């Protein structure tokens, strides 16, 4: 939203804590079927629910964590991730 | 389904595993288009061919032009050399030569003969008789022709005498002769500046590096009958034969005769096009030269077959393939490319106008292969970053290694010489050039000679095709990089260190400026204001989108002049033409205004301290001027306080 | 991971951004947390997350310094930014990039780019035209290390910076070893006015160093802070002169920076620094606050600028906090405070590239090399303190010791908490934005 | 919402019905401002109070603009101009001038008087009286003295003394003095070529304009004095007062003494901008002359009048109303106007790689107001048009007619002088540029004067405000009609009628042309180019959608350096700055072919016939460059075959 020529700036940032000790950072979690027998080296192949494309917690911590294992060409992202999960 | 880098160089492999170059090298070389002299009957059936081969291949507009250029060739009587004494009744009479030098003088004189080793600018000081009122012999290499005879004759000479020797150039023949251009610069002489179209209605005027002295070119047995009779022995510095000597004996002389006539002869280009999708008036240039002296193998056959097939692969590749470019191609095939390269000169200054901003990269396919040992090239620095990524992704042709072995490579190049087909393009036009061979160490022997044909080009470079092949695909890549993508490949920052190095050579000469009584801190304020320049740009190339077209042409606009603000703006262009501030000839350049300064040391009373203190505040001025013009617009300058 | 919270965007220029906070600050005190029946603000009825996340609780303001880049951060801003172009660093240490320096306001210019030519090509130069702008600079990755005071050592502290090279002082034959434990802050009034004591500072003027920095600010008026009580200062002295204070108050218009350049915290005036302050003093002042070291070294001809040329030592006299008054030769039993001595911060990656560099950087061009009119002197300089405080011997090694809390010491990080309140820098609360 | 056109006039109208000017100029004609020279204390003064009013207007960015320049001041003692008797005993003195001339030369001398007309060469050549080692007297108005003063030392005269008559000139005061600068050429003459900044630690130099002659400015009253004591009448062709006379008597003879120092003064620039919302890098500049030598309300005081309103107006149209330019404004009022413009020329020459093809058109509210009666304009032909439709919208001041009385205008229209100031940005820089006066038809009286004030020009013209208004309303014509919309308003056409005025001039030497053995016809080929050139990119405007950018930008790019391709390549900068073809000054222009040409008839030996033949070269090809620069790609010109 900053890159020209949007130039856009936040202004009003929102809590997710309780009203007592408001927390601004929120965590990114991975969850999954019981007894599906993925941990986290495994995760090749499986049909994965992402939440957006650029959104912070569902698309660009979990395809940096395991982007480097990828082959090449790693550009553009959406190919070489098209083509580690199977759908 | 489009297409990105990998699959495009996956493409282009698989364009280049099946085209044959060595039958189009001897189709070039077949008996109806030899002996090809510039503007004769030989050269049109080959530009007729090439025109129509543009034609065959579907590109989206051939087009040619022609125009009427002066070239000097041999007249009916024979040029010759012969040996007498003080009176001339003596008379023995060395040789005949075939060869001959264009732009040489038309004159017959005598005199005593005084030998230089190449005629290098430090050679006239080395050497130990006084070289005035005396004819020289040079030996041929290292420099241009026009550097010899513009040099000997910067110190009062009357003649030169050129040779090939033994250890330089070895061949068996010790009969060969050969040919080579004195015009010192570029282009058509006698119109300096403007172009040789018959709109221009041919008025007279002379080019000021046109020479005084008849100059000509001996063999080699020629060279040591004139060696037997000369008397002394060569310093050992001189690698060389045993039979050289320095001067001739006291009641001997030398007398030679060089008669050369002027013709005007037609000349011709042959263009062809590929368009583009995203910006059409944008295009990148590649070029080559189609005529030479002999028959002409290894310095105009496999310039042209590699153009021919580039075309054929680039628009092949555009109609059936599906790559679309997004900036146009031009292929030109220049004529008279051997008396300094003047159907390329006669058509930047023809078509100046045109080319102002639009063209912004030429390639140079001339000479690609003479060896199979090293990879050589010379560019302009904002490709030094383009080759380092082409030099990762060309596999050498004998050894299945990469090119990029050497991970310090930028401080190794030279800059491009003056007879390289480049050079009035990034010296004189302010675009950005590359040239590269397959240069062996020594260099190749027999090159403007008579000998230059085929078979003696396969007996010398056994795998003429993978090594052709390999040249092919260093221009495809760099075709590619320029025209797929919405970034440029021009990388800018490289120039930084170049500035560094020039102000860094200046920094030893900080005490004699100090004595001046001028401060030099206004030239290291000027290195760091192109270097935050450059910066703020990078940091404009990070915070745009990639998508967006209407910001990344405003940036590449910025971008694509950041080679004609280093033009200097203070001469005249039809005077003194090759502007740039860093490579180019004149006394207006950096290398100029470091020897200006360095011989103030000797004390000698021939330095100028006017022309310094001007330099130093032209060339101040100048790289201050392209650091505003990087950074910004009016206001944003970040000016004095 | 951890990542920040949603934001509302807007706009940049015409904004309008005090419309939106002025809106939804009325709005979630009715709305927020079944504070109405009624209408709900994070529920609906007939979908999840809509325009809002179901999981807030509250709205606070984006300071007004902070942008995009420092509201994301620097490691978030790489990931992304890496993900994007595509690059996946290998990364072993061999041979480091060249260190983009950062200057403020085209003396450290100078200066810089003659340094920047006179190495190999290892130092580079980018500006800024407050200190507090290119701390920020340090954060974005616009630059790479700077030379701050230990009150900008705190804001950058604060800001997640790291100190690594700290300035010594004392000559020694080994002073990369030892730990300099800091220079003395003081007051200097004259010998024209006896009447002043520290007791008797109400409705006098009073030069400082600038906003910020330790002896000039933090220092003196932590001390007057807890006798004053109230922490407003432009109303408890008559005038002074303050730089990088707000352009309303007494303490910007006794300045002398003209025009336009009145309170602006760097060499554009006369009065910036220490002996500015020592300007201001002289001139129109009647106490400032400075090092010890700085009567010394304006007096008695080492500054050739002439009004410094015609002063004397013992005239003026510094003065102690319970009244008394004792000679500026005997520094150290009369002085306000104990500060600690500069420090050049940088990122926490670069740390070991800056260590390097500045290590080898400084055997070149230290205080061993004389001769520095017609040589390069770096830690020298023509008398405006500029890219370094002139009175450095080496920069020290920091081992053990490299964090802010951990280098500027137990009472230096009290002595700023109780001003803490107190502080008007903006850079200062939007780096403590972060914290829950 | 939206602003169109006629919307905003309206709101122009209604912004310009509440302003007042004659405070302003009551202002810059108090006593804190009155004197001020260049790099006096009250330049400096009101430079502050513009810098502030820059600011409190809210403009988007104001900056400042400082640079040393040389100019030539009066000495501590007196310079007088004193009759000298033959017999060398009794010695009479005439005045002692208060006003006198800039660069002129520290010199004294003794001679015979001889009266010349205006300094005309046609008045140096229509004379009787041989003028070589005499001094000279000649009458202000119609030339620069800066040409007088070459005229008269291309005819080895020693002194010059100027003066004004009645006639020309109708004032009471017989006693008054005034100014002129006598450089040819523009610029700080001490830098020529490169600006006068601190980077270039000013090496030694001077420009080739200065002359080596005494020049002094006299009163009526004095000229009365040396015409009571010469003989020989003025002829009645000269429309002058009844006392002027020829040359001086035998007996007595006159002696000039001038006495003048240089001095090294501080400039000051100031600047403010607003930004642009859809393209905000390309901008037009406005301009004024911020002093005088006088009291100055004439010359400075109405220009930075409209100046400083007209910033009010613009940024409170764009604050408080909603207006919303496309491309940037700069405000500007440089100082030392009156020194031949060296506050300009020196910025020219300071940034010209910046605003390279950037800065489209210049705008001069210099000397705007007068007259009453009439209108007169002087500017590119690419303004005319514009110029144009302006005047069918403002109304006159006096009378309720409109300015567009005479619709065939376009021939009566005068080229820019070279006292004008925006000479520099047409003639060198290559921005159109267009200056406007309501002017009496004879010239104003006091316009260099001590007598230049606000109560006599009040007295001059009785509602200044109505006229103030209507000139302000003019510039916003502009300004608005050249922002405001996604086409800009240059008209390309205009130039055509120019190349057929110049073919048509030559046609009646083409008799003389043949008889040399070059043909015309490639001239005629080129008009015909531009035409087509014209004629296609018109039509290319007819296909293009409107609401479009990236297919309008295209076309922009291609109309803004319409201005910039007739700038002669061919010369060098420095050796001659004014490279426009048309409108410059030197060997290469237009009419310095024709002037070259007609003096083959006359068969003096004064005509060079290699220089025709390279000027018809090089006018040829400039001219058949732009015709190919404006049409199209490369390909997609057509050749001669
Ligand atoms: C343009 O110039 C060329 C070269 O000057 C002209 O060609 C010459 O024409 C004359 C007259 O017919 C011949 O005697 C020469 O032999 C021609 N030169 C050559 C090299 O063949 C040409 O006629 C000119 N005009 C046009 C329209 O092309
Ligand atoms: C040194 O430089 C000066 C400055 O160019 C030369 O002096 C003059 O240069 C002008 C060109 O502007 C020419 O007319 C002549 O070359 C010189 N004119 C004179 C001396 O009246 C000078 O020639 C240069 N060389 C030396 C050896 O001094
Ligand atoms: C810019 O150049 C000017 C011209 O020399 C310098 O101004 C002079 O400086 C000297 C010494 O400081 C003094 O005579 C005066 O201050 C100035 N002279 C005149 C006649 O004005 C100026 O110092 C230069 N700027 C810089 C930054 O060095
Ligand atoms: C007429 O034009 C000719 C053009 O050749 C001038 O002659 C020479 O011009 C060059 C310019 O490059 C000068 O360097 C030479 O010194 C000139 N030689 C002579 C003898 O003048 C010539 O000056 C021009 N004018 C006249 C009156 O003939
Ligand atoms: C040039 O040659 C002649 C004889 O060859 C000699 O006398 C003269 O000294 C030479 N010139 C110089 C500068 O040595
Ligand atoms: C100071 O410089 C000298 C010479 O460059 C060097 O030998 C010496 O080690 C330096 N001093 C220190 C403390 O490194
Ligand atoms: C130049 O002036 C002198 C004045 O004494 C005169 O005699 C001479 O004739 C003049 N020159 C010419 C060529 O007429
Ligand atoms: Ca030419
Ligand atoms: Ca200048
Ligand atoms: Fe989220
Ligand atoms: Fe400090």
């Amino acid at each position: 939203a900053y890159l020209a020529p949007n130039n856009l700036k936040p202004v009003v940032a929102e809590f997710y804590g309780s009203k007592e000790d408001p927390q601004t950072f929120y965590y990114a979690v991975a969850v999954v079927k019981k007894d599906s027998g993925f941990q986290m080296n495994q995760l090749r192949g499986k049909k994965s629910c992402h939440t957006g494309l650029g959104r912070s917690a569902g698309w660009n911590i979990p395809i940096g964590l395991l982007y480097c294992d990828l082959p090449e060409p790693r550009k553009p992202l959406e190919k070489a991730v098209a083509n580690f999960f199977s759908g | 389904f489009r297409l990105y880098w990998d699959d495009l160089k996956r493409k282009l492999s698989e364009k280049l595993d099946s085209t044959d170059f060595t039958s189009t090298i001897k189709l070039l070389n077949e008996n109806s288009y030899v002996p090809r002299e510039a503007g004769s009957q030989k050269d049109e059936n080959l530009a007729l061919y090439v025109e129509n081969q543009f034609r065959e291949f579907k590109l989206s507009k051939v087009w040619r032009d022609q125009h009427f250029v002066k070239i000097q060739v041999k007249d009916s009587a024979q040029n010759s050399v012969i040996i007498v004494d003080k009176n001339g009744r003596l008379v023995y009479l060395v040789e005949n030569p075939g060869g001959y030098v264009a732009y040489s003088k038309a004159a017959t004189v005598t005199g005593k003969l005084v030998h230089a080793n190449f005629g290098t600018k430090k050679d006239f000081e080395d050497l130990y008789t006084p070289v005035n009122g005396s004819i020289v012999i040079v030996r041929a290499g290292k420099i241009t022709f026009a550097e010899k005879v513009a040099n000997a004759e910067s110190l009062n000479a009357i003649g030169v005498l050129i040779y090939m020797d033994q250890t330089k150039f070895p061949i068996v023949n010790a009969e060969l002769s050969f040919f080579g251009h004195a015009h010192l610069g570029t282009g058509d002489p006698y119109t300096p500046g403007f172009p040789s179209f018959n709109h221009t209605q041919f008025p007279p005027s002379r080019s000021s590096g046109l020479p005084n002295i008849p100059v000509q070119t001996i063999s080699r047995a020629a060279a040591e009958k004139l060696f037997g009779n000369m008397e002394g022995d060569c310093p050992s510095d001189w690698k060389t034969d045993s039979t050289c000597r320095m001067v001739t004996s006291e009641s001997k002389n030398v007398k030679l005769t060089v008669s050369n006539v002027l013709k005007e002869i037609k000349i011709l280009n042959i263009f062809g096009v590929i368009k583009g999708f995203v910006e059409p008036d944008h295009y990148v240039v590649v070029g080559a030269q189609r005529d030479a002296w002999g028959p002409g193998a290894a310095k105009s056959g496999v310039g042209t077959a590699l153009l021919l097939k580039l075309a054929q692969m680039f628009s092949d590749m555009v109609l059936k393939d599906g790559f679309q470019p997004s900036r146009s191609i031009i292929f030109a095939s220049w004529s008279a490319g051997d008396f300094g390269s003047v159907g390329a000169t006669e058509w930047l200054e023809g078509y100046l106008s045109s080319l102002h901003l639009k063209a912004f990269t030429y390639i140079n396919l001339d000479k690609a292969v003479l060896g199979t040992s090293n990879f050589k090239v010379s560019a302009s620095p904002l490709l030094y970053t383009l080759i380092e990524k082409t030099m990762q992704n060309v596999k050498h042709p004998v050894t299945g290694q990469f090119l990029y072995q050497d991970s310090n490579w930028a401080s190794k190049v030279e800059k491009l010489t003056l007879d390289n087909a480049a050079f009035p393009f990034l010296a004189y036009s302010g675009i950005p050039a590359v040239s590269f061979c397959f240069c062996e160490d020594t260099d190749y022997p027999y090159l403007g000679t008579t000998m230059d044909t085929y078979k003696e080009l396969i007996e010398r470079i056994p795998e003429l095709n993978k090594v052709a092949r390999a040249a092919a695909e260093v221009a495809g890549q760099f075709v590619i990089k320029l025209t797929h993508d919405v970034e440029l490949n021009l990388d800018y920052e490289r120039y930084n260190s170049q500035l560094l190095s020039f102000v860094r050579d200046l920094n030893q000469y900080r005490a004699d400026i100090k004595e001046m009584g001028l401060s030099l801190q206004w030239l290291y304020s000027a290195r760091g204001d192109f270097f935050r320049a450059t910066s703020r740009l990078t940091t404009d190339f990070g915070n745009a989108e990639k998508t967006d077209r209407f910001v990344m042409k405003k940036l590449n606009d910025r971008v694509m002049r950041v080679e004609y603000h280093f033009l200097s703006p203070y001469v005249s262009p039809k005077e003194s033409p090759f502007r740039h501030v860093f490579w180019g000839s004149g006394s207006h350049t950096l290398p100029a205004l470091l020897e200006n300064l360095k011989l103030r040391k000797q004390n000698n009373g021939a330095f100028n301290e006017t022309l310094f203190r001007n330099q130093l505040a032209l060339a101040t001025w100048t790289i201050q001027g392209a650091a505003n013009a990087l950074s910004g617009d009016v206001w944003d300058i970040d000016n004095e306080f | 991971a951890q990542v920040p919270s949603h934001t509302v965007v807007a706009r940049s220029m015409g904004g309008k951004e005090d419309l939106i906070w002025e809106l939804l600050n009325q709005a979630q005190e009715h709305f927020g947390k079944d504070k109405s029946k009624e209408f709900q603000l994070f529920s609906s009825p007939h979908g999840k997350d809509l325009l809002f996340k179901d999981s807030a609780h509250g709205f606070l303001k984006v300071p007004p310094r902070m942008d995009a880049k420092m509201y994301l951060g620097y490691e978030y801003v790489t990931a992304i930014r890496n993900l994007r172009e595509g690059t996946c660093p290998e990364a072993p240490t061999d041979e480091c990039k060249p260190v983009k320096w950062c200057a403020l306001s085209h003396h450290e210019r100078l200066k810089c780019d003659e340094w920047s030519v006179n190495s190999v090509g290892k130092i580079e130069c980018v500006s800024a035209e407050t200190t507090e702008d290119c701390i920020a600079k340090i954060m974005n990755g616009e630059a790479d290390a700077m030379s701050l005071d230990g009150g900008f050592v705190y804001i950058a502290g604060k800001c997640g910076l790291v100190p690594v090279l700290a300035e010594n002082y004392n000559k020694s034959d080994n002073c990369e070893d030892t730990p300099e434990a800091g220079y003395f802050a003081v007051a200097v009034v004259k010998k024209s006015a006896s009447d002043l004591t520290w007791d008797n500072l109400k409705g006098k003027k009073s030069c400082h160093t600038a906003v910020g920095r330790t002896a000039g600010w933090n220092i003196p008026m932590g001390l007057l802070y807890n006798k004053i009580n109230h922490c407003r200062f432009d109303e408890f002295f008559s005038e002074g002169c303050a730089p990088g204070s707000k352009k309303d108050s007494s303490l910007c218009k006794l300045c002398m920076g003209s025009g336009l350049n009145l309170c602006e915290p760097n060499n554009k005036e006369g009065y910036y620094g220490y002996t500015g302050a020592f300007r201001c003093l002289v001139e129109k002042g009647d106490v400032a606050f400075v090092k010890h070291q700085t009567v010394p070294q304006n007096t008695g001809g080492k500054n050739p600028d002439p009004w410094a040329k015609n002063l004397n030592e013992k005239d003026y006299e510094l003065l102690c906090l319970d009244g008394t008054r004792k000679p500026v030769e005997e520094y150290a039993n009369c002085h306000l405070a104990r500060a600690p001595n500069h420090a050049v911060v940088t990122r926490k990656d670069k740390e070991a590239c800056v260590h390097k560099i500045l290590r080898q950087q400084q055997h070149l061009f230290g205080s061993n090399v004389t001769d520095c009119s017609g040589n390069f002197c770096l830690f020298r300089s023509e008398t405006k303190d500029l890219l370094f405080r002139d009175d450095t011997v080496c920069l020290a090694k920091l081992h053990d010791r490299n964090t802010y809390e951990k280098y500027l010491g137990e009472e230096y990080v009290k002595a700023v908490g109780n001003l803490r309140k107190c502080s008007t820098s903006s850079l200062l609360e939007a780096c403590t934005f972060r914290r829950p």
